[PDB]
């Protein structure tokens, strides 16, 4: 991110934005969709000369589509690859047009309700655009589904204090 | 935390509770001599519909902007009526208005209505309507 | 009855009572088809009610006026065309009926059509909603 | 923003092919 | 830190720590009472952090200064 | 009479012939596979319109006059809250 | 209109007396001022007139 | 006749019975064509009915009246706006006549335009149905 | 009251007074939505004014006539017409109302339709504005 | 070391805070005599509305293009009406228009209106009502 | 369908353009 | 000649994409 004259490296949704979207409240439409074309579930090692090695099967992700979709990485003499990295799930994304304020940008996260539920989820944003016109404002955003924000306190973190301070 | 419930949710997954408000207590209080009561020795707690009675006694005679510690919604405008500043129908209005936006802050009351308004003399007369969840 | 606008403090009395008044107000359906059973149709929203007044500003103290003290049709014209002007967010009430809501003024149009040089108008408006942005 | 839409559409086409496998 | 000490949220640590059965919210007799002192305490906060400024030799205004400087 | 049914994982087995809208099938002969698209009606707004769900990865077979024509795997699902 | 309840933006503070003070003043057919809903107003609009006959009602 | 318009247990009668009333119905019909032959059409379904209704609320016990112990103008016009604005399914019925269905409000406008202080109005409704959801095969 | 167009100093007042004048205003409102909350709206800014003319040039000299002097019917549109035609900015001002501002020209029509050699008009004006320039900072 | 890939200095790019007004002050005026007033030995200085009444007898009393230190918006073109040069009604409208626009260029003035005008022998009155930010 | 059609429309075009050969 | 002005707006926001940097 290239901020006024500062050049920085950041990782993606450490910021969480105070703002949530909320279908009664400030939100204009959304779509949301899932895919499965871009699904890895089989990992396939060969050496330097392209000879197989290794394989693995990841069975979590074999659970949700019963077909079988193969990767192949080569390691070369002074490497040890990882294949759990290599594996790729379903995406589950949502397109999303509301009212929110110019803290809503490229790699931060933010939280939009569920109507039916009102289950709250978090979502990091991936593109982002906002319009000044004819005296009103709008932002477009595109966002990936991260996890489902848990009730209350996941690990339910107490604050650790003594008994009796002295 | 796994799942994605925004275009359908799964048929084996339970929903884990459905969201409803706590029975509304209060302590009680008695309205010919402004006071809580004590019942042997100690505040007495009365529930559900007597508790909205005493909350909307406060909410009606407290003014709007006059304290600190209340926030802008918390209230009631009907100190400025006093005195005939308007006409009886714009009053009409007003109060029928002021009452209905300072109840309607409570999420346990559902529905205000105004109905009857009468003048004689100096007085001014209605009847309010208020449906609760109970 | 009587018709007022008012900005905060400030505050406009109409000095002749229109003829009519009337409310409109709609609600959004939202269509599809199904096959081989018909059409379906689903609610989508309400939209926002509008009111339309006509009467006249007039210029010399009427037996069928509401009151007495109003301003000059030309005062009243400007006074109005100033809030229009600045979109400011007014309330628009009629006694003894359900109408008292906020509004914003949408059109205005006057003219002089005889020899008593009264001005005759109409006004447009439409009711406004605030939106409620969440926040935690 | 027709533009946008027009290549949003190409692009999930083109990607849906991809998937299916074209010779 | 003594910024973000502010009244709303002192009072809504102070009605989270305290257990009752009965409601908390804008109006209520518990609601009453625990505010009016979380007020002043929000006050108090405010002279907390000036003291700091006051007493050292950087930033002491005119009689403090001269007090440390003698 | 077009019939299509759907085979959800657990094993259960919906005819929702009575809630689709619309349906496409085609294919091409510089591809090895065929296609096929529909849609159903589902409101979440109506409590009345809410219907099943069928999760990405489930078989879909369609009939066309007492005879199977295509079975194939569900790839995209997608939803818009206006429509 | 009636004067009761009009509110002087000139004044800035007035002697303090409790709300039963009050009350007995204007039972005697005082004019007082008083500090109520935020502002400096007089209490109420009554005359000297005290006692009542059927001839003079409360009007 | 009578006229009726009910919400679960919460029924509305209208006091003053209108002048008319109609119901208008469609089919879809599909156009196409082929060539040398001209125009052909084929049938796509029946569409949802619509009726709208004028008539006043009274302010005042008249003879033509239907029945005694109605409530105010605005009274009716505060239930009727409710019902719009929360898009409540409801049921309509004219009687001695084969008009009984579920509708849902489109529009809403009342007026006044005379010194007797009664409400002029107008009301759209348009029918609602309802599809049938699949079953599990056993 | 009286009627003028004057274009620098060059002016032009109306022998006839026409029956009726009116201004026409607006402001631009604008449309969204929020899901389950229906519409809203917001200010989107003053639209500019309108008015239409209606009258007559004389030829000859009338009991009701404004001002003795003035030109014959087709000097009067001539000038119009080349005022139109050229995009002139205008200041058009009715005296004793509100009335006086900078116009341009949008429409001219004329017409003869009798025995009496007059020429009936319509003429369309529109409002003008002029937007600050902006200036360097110091 | 590092390149500005910015036209200009790092300097140009602070913007002071955006405030308020400074309080309106100037020069005392004796409106009788024409004459500024002295006070102690020393010229005396007024604040807020008196300052803008001395600016606005000023602003009125100058000719609008007659001198050359002065730009082409200061001054009014009430000179040019005397004498009878146009109607009455067409002397009118001009006058109020006049006014208005020249006193509306400072900052410091909000709205202007010119209400009352009566014509009577070879006077022209007229009341002026000027809003401000004080 | 506008897609599909605009997608004939280019293809054809860059058919076209290639044939009559591309600096 | 719709599809020569999708063309050129298509070109234009490939062309301003590439100064910018694409990934």
């Amino acid at each position: 991110e290239a901020n006024l004259d500062k050049f920085n490296v950041i990782e993606k949704g450490t910021v969480t934005l105070s703002v949530m979207f909320e279908e009664g409240f400030n939100i204009i439409n959304t779509t949301f969709s899932e895919s499965m074309e871009n699904v890895k579930n089989k990992v396939i090692v060969v050496d330097q000369y392209g000879s197989k090695i290794s394989e693995k099967i990841d069975n979590e992700i074999f659970k949700e589509v019963n077909v079988i979709m193969q990767k192949v990485i080569q390691q070369q003499e002074n490497q040890d690859v990882d294949i759990d990295s290599e594996f790729n799930g379903i995406e589950k994304s949502c397109s999303l047009k509301g009212y929110g304020d110019v803290s809503c940008i490229t790699g931060r996260g933010v939280k939009v309700k569920d109507s039916y539920t009102k289950l709250v989820g978090l979502f990091y944003i991936d593109t982002d655009k906002h319009t000044w016109q004819n005296g009103e404002y709008q932002i477009e955003l595109e966002l990936n589904f991260q996890n489902l924000m848990d009730e209350k306190s996941a690990g339910q973190d107490e604050p650790k204090e003594e008994s009796n301070l002295g | 935390s796994t799942i994605f419930p925004f275009i359908g949710v799964p048929e084996d997954y339970i929903l884990p509770k459905t969201e409803e408000l706590p029975i509304f207590r209060e302590v009680a209080w008695d309205f010919e001599k402004d006071e809580p009561i004590l019942e042997k020795g100690d505040f007495k707690i009365i529930e559900k519909k007597e508790a909205l009675k005493v909350w909307i006694y406060k909410c009606i005679k407290t003014n709007r902007y006059e304290h600190e510690i209340y926030s802008l919604e918390y209230g009631t405008e009907l100190s400025e009526l006093i005195g005939q500043k308007y006409t009886k129908g714009l009053t009409e209005s007003e109060a029928s208005r002021f009452i209905k936006e300072a109840l309607l802050i409570n999420p346990y009351i559902l529905e205000v209505n105004v109905k009857s308004a009468n003048f004689n003399r100096d007085i001014l007369s209605a009847n309010v309507k208020v449906s609760t969840i109970y | 009855m009587e018709m007022w606008l008012r900005q905060a403090e400030d505050r406009f009395r109409f000095p002749v009572f229109p003829s009519s008044f009337s409310i409109n107000g709609k609600a959004a359906v939202n269509s599809s088809s199904i096959l081989k059973i018909g059409e379906i149709a689903t609610f989508g929203g309400v939209a926002l009610k509008s009111i339309s007044i006509s009467s006249f500003f007039p210029n010399k103290d009427y037996t069928f006026c509401d009151y007495t003290g109003f301003p000059s049709p030309y005062d009243c014209v400007n006074k109005i065309e100033k809030w229009m002007k600045e979109g400011f967010i007014l309330r628009f009430t009629i006694t003894e009926t359900n109408i008292n809501m906020e509004v914003i003024i949408e059109g205005f149009s006057y003219e002089e059509r005889d020899g008593t040089r009264d001005v005759y108008f109409t006004l447009d408006l439409k009711e406004y909603k605030r939106i409620k942005i969440p926040k935690v | 923003a027709d533009i946008e839409k027009i290549t949003s559409k190409l692009v999930a086409s083109i990607q849906l092919a991809q998937l299916g496998g074209v010779l | 830190m003594y910024s973000d000490q502010t009244y709303e949220v002192i009072k809504n640590r102070t009605l989270e720590n305290i257990n009752l059965d009965i409601y908390k919210g804008e109006g209520s007799f518990l609601n009453n009472m625990v505010s009016g002192n979380n007020l002043e305490l929000s006050k108090i906060y405010l002279e907390l952090s000036k003291m700091h400024k006051m007493a050292f030799i950087q930033d002491t205004y005119n009689q403090f200064l001269d007090k440390r400087v003698n | 009479m077009i019939k299509i049914w759907v085979h959800i994982k657990n094993g259960s087995i919906y005819d929702i012939t009575d809630i689709v809208d619309k349906v496409s099938w085609s294919g091409d002969y510089k591809s090895p596979s065929r296609t096929l698209e529909f849609s159903i009606i589902q409101s979440s707004f109506d409590n009345v319109f809410q219907q099943i769900d069928i999760p990405i990865a489930s078989t879909v077979c369609f009939y066309v006059d007492e005879k199977e024509l295509f079975r194939g795997m569900i790839i995209n699902r997608s939803k818009d809250s206006s429509s | 209109q009636s004067v009761t309840y009009t509110k002087l933006s000139d004044v800035v503070d007035i002697p303090k007396m409790t709300k039963v003070d009050a009350e007995s003043r204007v039972n005697k057919g005082e004019l007082i001022l008083i500090k109520e809903a935020g502002a400096i107003r007089i209490a109420r609009g009554v005359n000297s007139l005290t006692e009542l006959t059927a001839e003079k009602g409360e009007m």
